């Protein structure tokens, strides 16, 4: 079951525009084929059909059209759909946004071909995710626990230590104990201290033969990055379902992968969505983020966790707010705490993982765990209500109680939330740093937690 | 891509190292005086002195018989220029072997020798002698 | 000072270990070569066994019309190939007339040649030469090789112990 | 086909036909002037085409020449002490030849003079047979007494060298190498060319470890910059932005200074030409003027708009290419936002589909791409060597809003950001850096730097974020309130707040003891502020228990004296004071504080 | 301090003698499967070259 | 409005050009 | 040489479409070129062609295109751009918005035909501005001082005394002569009169040019009226050698006339509606100003901005701050409370000011006075807005001088009246009596040798 069939090459490009070239006289031309163009100096570059009618066909070009002529440029259409390479041997190599070497190694040679775009897992098939990641991070394996086989982003801004939470994860998650990661990473448009940075610490922790990389920096095309997180996403399918691999897979900003989409919708003169993205943008997004979890009789798992910069500091714009649809949950970075020189700078407020609530408790974590969870979420909330009054009124207004509320929100920041970036608190240890935080409070104001918990717990 | 350059300008630039240590050598000790370094340095020697052609040791660079790491080259490349240096800047006055060995040993031994107050105390006699 | 020996110790156990990684890829990367490389002279025999490359020829001139499908049609061979490719071309019309219903024109280029250095085979070009189907050997033979990549790691090296699952 | 025609014209976009063979990003000449523009959308046999020159009284039917390359720079000896126009004309060659105050459209000067004698030395080692690769230095032309300009082989330039040019003095038409490779010979001249819009090669890219040094207290203690870093500088009107680039440029640690100023005023081009050569730097116990050090590209807001693109690119290609001679170069951009506006007339001319405010929605890969040609670098070629580019870039958000789609996009790539305010302009507070919104990325690259060089600072940094940070926490009650209730460590918080805002964050520029602040000034200042600060905070918390007990209204009455002395550390000059002096100076204000503070 | 860069030293310098001899057992291994079935394959490859049998696209009509 | 506008116009030239299509045909 | 063939006239009219024309069939057609339309009436009326493409130009109509038709309306190709005659014989004439006379006199005779762009001056060639003008007004001279060869306009708004303002500075400017050209886009009746009459009554108007367009003359000759005029200050500085003073009113109107033209195209917007490119087209007016190098002539720019609801930040007032060398800005609080000239100090700005003032300048004293005013002023007005929250009960011993400050510094130096001409060493010893109010250890941005010897006084 080959294509024993040769391939027309055609010298009838009719436009070039943005990053489109146009084609006609294309003899039965089929939708999301792959295409070869070589440039009269003798450069070859890669591209995908996006749109076809009649003898007419519309290419996006990968590596960019600058260049090219209508006249002397030829493209040899391949008669298929873009199929990666994958074997298990891409573990301990690193990539470009198109999947090339750049280690100086060989191509890889493959165990197989899959289709970048993957294949649709029925519902009837997936596992729901239980066990719990431990992180070592207090404000998430706290409050916004992780379950292996979630998706949860980290939502940033500019300016902002997201690089340093997400390379503390990938140094600190395990399993909670009363096994290990292969990581899969994706880098779209980051710049070249962003790249040394996370390949310096893979290296620096000696794991790096654990490890595959997919680079894409700010001076590379920015076409790649449509097929950046779909090689890196089929790569760790391979290693988790069918190698039998625990996958966590990083996604380092999908507001550049976001960027990217407008380009091409733009030049394509579609009709825009919000802030000009796609119409499509949601179905693009979650044809990304959907491809993780659990399946039937496997012995695997992929879990997600992409970065967002959101512009202006802003969630409601249309990269976090079709995200936040689609994962779950999200990880918020503050400037409010990292102006604050607070590290991790993560605001709980915001913060939410929706499969924390089965991944925690007796015989998972620990019984309590649900109630500190609870209790301090609300006296943090409650504290920041009490500080917004207190900078209108002055203090001499508050009452004792308030008081209460504003110390423990001083002493949480500083105790809770604070950390360092190579401390690793366990669960356990995360549980009654937050018992010595509720136990600002008299019995009388916990009223978030049952009388067994405080009976059990708050004495100590 | 290789390093960030094309494999062309790669194994162009691994030609260039090969080409420029051989210079290097010849101008450090054009006697043959200096057996122990002649003696670190013999893989890329080889290939410069023997009769050869730019084209030949690029086809031997991309077939991987020469050495073709430019980060081991590099590294190696600037020992005999921080050595050469030393040697040509000290112009009417001349080392002995045993002290040319020397320095050579704990320039090899360095962490990284471009932040050195080895390359710093050269940097401060060219800096004089330039102006002299 | 202390915690630098630990970081260049780290640092240099990675390095070697990538380096390694590196020389046993380059090690399979070099013998698959090697084998393309004994393919292509396989091949040259059977470009020199002439009555085999008729048949082989015959073959290439018709896959090549049936994918151009033009009106009139312009075939491109190496010069010392042209009364083999002329006899093939010959056969090729009337298998394509039965085939595809339609008639056709079919030139050989006599005034230029592919290059002396070619193993064997073909190109076939549209009556403006804006299209082109290309049938070398060398173009057959990379072609069907890079889809056999899965195959010829499985015969050369052994299946991957470790995955459990083909689906 | 060498020609095509014009089919349709509409301000600076061209339609020519009969262009069949061209390419994306060719240059072409229009009209029977000779228009330079650039290919930027094909169609059939037709072109569009970006003119670099006004395009008014161009006819249907008038020549489009067709020129087989991409826009380029010339690169070699000629361009320290230069004034270039976008596409590098050089205005100071178009004033001699014309005789006049205009630049003529179309007109044709070479980029670097073929008439000027440069005295070249071939590099002793080079022979006839040496294997040379694309960056190997062959040779050294004594430029000016402060530069020398390194002669070096071409990118994507190899071989084995058949000539080598003897001591003398030479055209840069004059042949001084050749070589050959496959069997072909290639000949070269001191001359080179380079495409503007691809990097030009390194070796490696390199961590950047070195500060920049600007001369301001803000920014070289607050929010420092490095040899090889990126920085943007947004502000409203009449903020700073110019004066911070020109400062930067006249006293600084960088080897060269590429100036572009694109989309901005005349009469600030015509300042560095006046200001710069008067300006002399000290080198051997000798005087140098900067403008040996220097070169400028200018494009301003009355000429050609589409050549603020041109000019952008041009200024980092000549970055690039000192960068490659082993030295620290600054490229100053005196507007990015005048860039961005070029980019949305040609979008909207070529009618395609916005973003965010009109612009087109490859405006921040074109940002993104642009920044990352910054940085600290191996150069190609063998002489083993490093260099840098280090970029900073204005950017000028329309009614002062930084929400503005350019800086929005802007500070999403650059490490450092100096935000200015236009209610400290206002007040005259220069620099107009916002203290609160500023940052640097780089203060844990710097640290070893501290660590070695200036073994007190950090605490004294650290101590002043915090004091101003505890005064804006302060000012909002305060301005409730009104004051009446704040403790004495509140009242000693504002006052040494005011102290540092007043009299270490504000500079005149223009003036000769504030002109340039060296970092022993910046340290000693800061240190002196921080010591009244600890003794002031100290008296009034150990006493503030007793029945008779300091406070800050105590403290004033007891030291206005050394409150004056404070105040006045500023206007103490580090050419007409020495180093000793000032050092002494700002001693004997710590014993004079200490014996008041003894005596309380 | 100089007992310690030593022993990292010897360490490394044990290390890299080992992983050597590793990589000659692997490269070892590689070319004895690939000389034990280099001859299946190549006839495999030209079986598949010579076979041509010439098609139409399916979606052509008369 | 403005970028619902030029979809206007883009889409008036394709009738008017499938219209002289029409015409040709 | 001349232009010696033959005009075509067209009547093939095809589209007409707000205010464009489209002419089809036309011979090799030339981008920017002037044509004369005959309307079925017989009217005049004169375009500029905005895209070429084929046998197709599409013109601009300066006057509209109410009544033209697609038969027999008549169009002249005129083979050429649109340039205007010049000579000296302009100073003493008043002319509309195209440049036609309105005075009873004759046309203009040439000395010279000159584009109406203009050309960009080389930044190697000019020279930059130092000699300090004296207007006579101490908000000016003292905190914003103005050099010959600046743009430095008047930010204003509706119902403020600007004109008044503007009308003093062309009375008493001078050196520490100028010959006038006076642009007026949208103007009424009374505004016209008041200008026209202020130079008759001063018996200066033999050394004046006036360019008219009022508030029902064409939109579109506003587009075209300060190019005329900046066209006559560039053949009077540059070629004849004179020093002139250029004063463009209401760059407010010639802003909505561009947003007017530029929404009828449909272009790409910018803020609040206005032209994508107004930065880039205000600039090709702004920076037809300054001296050269090798000729005695200079042009000064003084244009004069209404500003939309007061607000600063509208994008007229925005892009003209980023292009011009600084602002004077006239003040509705300082109106209301009857001071004149209304200047506030704080939003105004001159960035020439810094090297046209100090020894052999001026006086010595003149920046440390202007710095110490700006600070002085400047707490002042935060102890006023601190004061209205807490009551003067509240104000500390050092809070009352800053308010007493305050309010004798818009009495003495800001207030002055409309003939009132202090010299620029009346303004800083003026500047000096207000300074004194303070202990000297509270003039923190003086040095102390500027203080020890002009503070005792
Ligand atoms: N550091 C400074 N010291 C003194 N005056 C300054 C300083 N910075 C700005 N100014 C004053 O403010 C004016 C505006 O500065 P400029 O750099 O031109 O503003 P911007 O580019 O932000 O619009 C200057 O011409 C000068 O008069
Ligand atoms: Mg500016």
């Amino acid at each position: 079951n080959y294509l024993s069939q040769p391939r027309l090459t055609y010298k009838t490009v009719s436009g070039v525009n943005g990053p489109l070239v146009i084609l006609d006289h294309v003899k039965f031309p089929r939708y999301a084929e792959i295409v070869h163009l070589t440039l009269p100096d003798g450069t070859k570059r890669s591209g995908q059909v996006l749109e076809v009618s009649g003898s007419k066909a519309v290419v996006q070009v990968f590596e960019g059209t600058s260049g090219i002529d209508a006249k002397k440029t030829s493209c040899e259409f391949t008669g298929d759909i873009l199929r990666t390479p994958v074997s298990e041997d891409m573990l301990g190599r690193v990539f470009n946004g198109s999947g090339k070497p750049i280690d100086r190694g060989p191509v890889v040679l493959a165990e197989d071909f899959l289709d970048i775009m993957g294949q649709p897992i029925n519902p009837q098939c997936r596992i729901y995710p239980e066990e719990m990641i431990q992180t070592g991070i207090s404000a998430i394996d706290g409050m916004n626990s992780i379950a292996r086989g979630q998706k949860i982003p980290i939502f940033s801004a500019a300016g902002l230590p997201h690089n340093e939470i997400a390379a503390q994860i990938c140094r600190q998650a395990g399993l909670v104990k009363k096994e290990n990661f292969a990581i899969v990473f994706a880098a779209m448009g980051v710049n070249m201290e962003t790249a040394r940075f996370f390949k310096s610490d893979f290296e620096e922790n000696g794991s790096m033969d654990n490890v595959c990389l997919f680079l894409n920096l700010a001076n590379d095309p920015t076409i790649e990055r449509i097929i950046t997180p779909r090689l890196a996403l089929t790569t760790a399918e391979f290693l988790a379902y069918q190698c039998e691999k625990h996958v966590l897979v990083i996604l380092t900003d999908m507001s550049s992968y976001a960027e990217a989409l407008r380009e091409v919708s733009a030049a394509r003169e579609e009709v825009p969505g919000r802030r000009g993205f796609p119409g499509y943008m949601y179905t693009d997004l979650a044809t990304i983020y959907e491809r993780a979890g659990r399946v039937e009789g496997r012995n695997g798992s992929i879990t997600q966790i992409p970065i967002l910069t959101m512009p202006n500091d802003d969630i409601t714009h249309p990269i976090p707010d079709l995200t936040g649809y689609i994962t779950e949950g999200q990880i918020y970075v503050d400037r409010q705490l990292h102006n604050r020189q607070i590290y991790p700078p993560i605001n709980v407020l915001p913060s939410l993982s929706r499969l924390m609530k089965s991944a925690i408790g007796e015989g998972m974590t620990r019984k309590d765990h649900a109630d500190v969870s609870n209790q301090l979420y609300a006296c943090y909330a409650i504290g920041k209500d009490v500080q917004a009054m207190k900078a209108v009124v002055g203090e001499e207004a508050l009452t004792s109680d308030d008081l209460l509320y504003l110390e423990f929100l001083q002493k949480f920041e500083k105790n809770f939330i604070t950390q360092g970036p190579y401390e690793n608190r366990t669960v356990y240890e995360t549980l009654d740093i937050g018992w010595q935080l509720l136990r600002i409070f008299p019995k009388e104001m916990l009223k978030r937690i049952p009388q067994s918990t405080l009976s059990e717990f708050y004495p100590r | 891509k290789m390093g960030g350059l094309t494999s062309e300008q790669y194994h162009s630039q691994v030609v260039g190292k090969i080409g420029y240590i051989a210079r290097c050598m010849q101008t450090i000790d054009p006697e043959n005086n200096l057996k122990k370094i002649r003696e670190d340095y013999q893989d890329v020697l080889i290939w410069a002195e023997k009769n050869y052609r730019f084209e030949e040791i690029l086809e031997a660079s991309k077939s991987g018989k020469c050495p073709n790491d430019l980060d081991a080259l590099s590294r190696r490349s600037l020992i005999l220029q921080e050595l050469l240096r030393l040697v040509s800047s000290i112009s009417p006055f001349k080392m002995k072997l045993d002290l040319i060995e020397s320095q050579y040993e704990k320039m090899k031994q360095h962490v990284n020798l471009w932040k050195s107050d080895y390359h710093v105390k050269l940097n401060q006699l060219n800096q004089l002698t330039d102006y002299l | 000072k202390e915690k630098q020996i630990e970081q260049q110790k780290k640092i240099q156990m990675s390095n070697l270990m990538n380096q390694a990684r590196l020389k046993v890829l380059r090690a399979r990367d070099d013998l698959i070569t090697d084998l393309l490389n004994e393919a292509k002279q396989r091949l040259s025999k059977v470009v020199k066994d002439t009555t085999r490359y008729q048949v082989l020829l015959d073959g290439l001139v018709l896959q090549g019309l049936y994918q151009l499908l033009e009106p009139r049609m312009i075939v491109r061979c190496r010069k010392q190939d042209f009364p083999l490719v002329k006899a093939a071309v010959q056969k090729a019309i009337p298998m394509y007339k039965i085939a595809t219903k339609k008639d056709v024109d079919v030139q050989i280029d006599l005034e230029a040649y592919l290059p002396e250095d070619i193993a064997g085979g073909v190109e076939i070009y549209n009556g403006d030469r804006k299209i082109k189907v290309s049938n070398t050997l060398e173009s057959r033979l990379d072609l069907i090789a890079q889809q056999m990549m899965p195959e010829v790691r499985g015969a050369l090296f052994g299946a991957n112990a470790n995955r459990k699952f083909l689906d | 086909s060498t020609f095509g025609y014009v089919h349709g014209v509409s301000g600076p976009v061209v339609t020519a036909c009969d262009m069949a063979g061209a390419a994306m990003y060719e240059l072409v000449r229009v009209g029977h002037s000779e228009l330079v523009g650039e290919i930027i959308r094909l169609e059939g046999d037709m072109a569009t085409i970006q003119v670099y020159e006004e395009t008014s009284g161009v006819s249907v039917g008038d020549p489009v020449l067709r020129t087989g390359k991409p826009l380029s720079v010339e690169l070699g000896p000629g361009i320290m002490g230069a004034i270039f126009d976008g596409i590098q004309r050089p205005l100071s060659d178009i004033s001699s030849q014309t005789q006049s105050i205009y630049i003529p459209r179309g007109v044709n000067v070479s980029a670097l003079s073929r008439d000027i004698k440069w005295e070249f030395i071939p590099s002793k080692n080079l022979r006839v047979g040496s294997h040379i690769t694309g960056g190997d230095i062959y040779g050294i032309v004594n430029e000016n007494s402060l530069i020398k300009h390194k002669i070096m082989l071409p990118p994507r330039s190899r071989g084995s060298v058949t000539y080598i040019a003897p001591p003398g003095n030479y055209d840069a038409s004059d042949v001084v190498l050749e070589l050959e490779f496959e069997g072909v010979k290639e000949k070269l001249s001191m001359v080179q060319v380079w495409p503007v819009r691809q990097v030009r090669p390194v070796t490696e890219k390199l961590p950047a470890n070195h500060p920049l040094l600007t001369g301001q207290r803000v920014l070289d203690a607050l929010f420092p910059c490095v040899q090889g870093g990126t920085t943007a500088i947004p502000g409203a009107f009449g903020c700073g932005k110019t004066v911070i680039s020109q400062s930067l440029s006249k006293y600084s640690n960088s080897d060269v200074i590429i100036y572009v100023g694109c989309g901005e005023r005349g009469n600030e081009m015509s300042e560095v030409l006046r200001d710069f050569p008067e300006l002399t730097m000290e080198v051997d116990g000798k005087v140098e003027s900067i403008m040996k050090r220097t070169a400028l590209v200018a494009n301003t807001s009355n000429m050609p708009v589409a050549a603020r693109e041109a000019s952008i690119y041009t200024g980092i290609t000549l970055s690039e290419y000192f960068r490659d001679m082993g030295y620290h170069v600054s490229m100053m951009a005196d507007s990015t936002s005048r860039w961005a506006e070029a980019l949305r007339e040609i979008s909207g001319r070529l009618a395609e589909m916005p973003a965010d405010s009109g612009y087109p929605a490859y405006l921040g890969a074109r940002l993104a791409s642009f920044y990352e040609r910054a940085g600290r670098v191996k150069c190609l070629g063998n002489p083993e060597r490093e260099g840098s580019v280090s970029i900073v870039g204005a950017v000028s958000p329309p009614g002062g809003d930084f929400s503005d789609p350019v800086t929005s996009a802007t500070l999403g790539i650059v490490q450092v950001f100096w935000g200015l305010d236009k209610k400290l302009a206002q007040r005259k507070h220069f620099p107009s850096v916002n203290w609160l919104i500023s940052y640097s990325k780089y203060m844990r690259a710097l640290d070893e730097y501290y660590d070695k060089h200036f073994t007190e600072f950090v605490p004294l940094r650290t101590k002043a974020k915090e004091i101003l940070q505890e005064e804006e926490d302060l000012a909002e009650i305060v301005q409730l309130v009104g004051k009446a209730s704040l403790a004495e460590t509140d009242k000693i918080t504002l006052e040494v707040a005011k102290l540092i805002k007043d009299d270490f964050l504000q500079q005149n520029g223009y003036t000769p003891y504030d002109r340039f602040c060296p970092f022993y000034k910046t340290v000693g200042m800061l240190s002196n502020m921080i010591s009244f600060y600890d003794m002031a905070r100290r008296a009034v918390e150990t006493t503030a228990q007793s029945d008779n007990k300091i406070t800050w209204s105590i403290i004033r009455e007891h030291m206005g004296e050394i409150l004056y002395k404070l105040s006045s550390m500023k206007f103490k000059d580090p050419v007409k004071d020495g180093e000793a002096k000032i050092k002494a100076d700002y001693a004997q204000l710590l014993e004079d504080m200490q014996n008041a503070f003894r005596s309380l | 301090f100089k007992a310690k860069e030593a022993a990292a030293l010897g360490s490394h310098g044990s290390c890299s003698s080992e992983v050597e001899k590793e990589t000659q057992e692997k490269m070892t291994i590689l070319q004895n499967y690939f000389e034990q079935n280099r001859d299946e394959v190549l006839d495999n490859l030209l079986a598949f070259v010579c076979d041509i049998r010439p098609e139409i696209h399916e979606n052509y009509r008369i | 409005f403005y970028r619902l506008k030029k979809i206007q116009e883009k889409k008036k030239i394709i009738k008017e050009k499938s219209e002289k299509d029409l015409e040709r045909r």
